């Protein structure tokens, strides 16, 4: 086991798939997503079964599988 | 409508 195929849920229904190593912090990710957006970082959370996606999460610690799901939510208002 | 999305993340 290496690397998985993780698919990313844009707000408008559209994907973004991303092949990651099982250790390589998801800050990588939101990185690349939100810039493939054109948002910055911090307008968005990135949500895993619901819960958010720290930057020093790796697949490997929040259990994650072969393509498994990644929402991209707005960030709440004040956070 | 849009293609298939696939980018590799280096470690």
């Amino acid at each position: 086991g290496e690397y998985i195929k993780l698919k990313v849920i844009g707000q408008d229904s559209s994907e973004i798939h991303f092949k990651v190593k099982m250790t390589t912090h998801l800050k990588k990710l939101k990185e690349s997503y939100a810039q493939r957006q054109g948002v910055p970082m911090n307008s968005l959370r990135f949500l895993f079964e619901g819960q958010r996606i720290a930057d020093n999460h790796t697949p490997k610690e929040l259990g994650m599988e072969e393509e498994d799901v990644i929402e991209v939510y707005q960030e709440q208002t004040g956070g | 409508e849009a293609e298939e999305r696939i980018i590799v993340l280096s470690d």
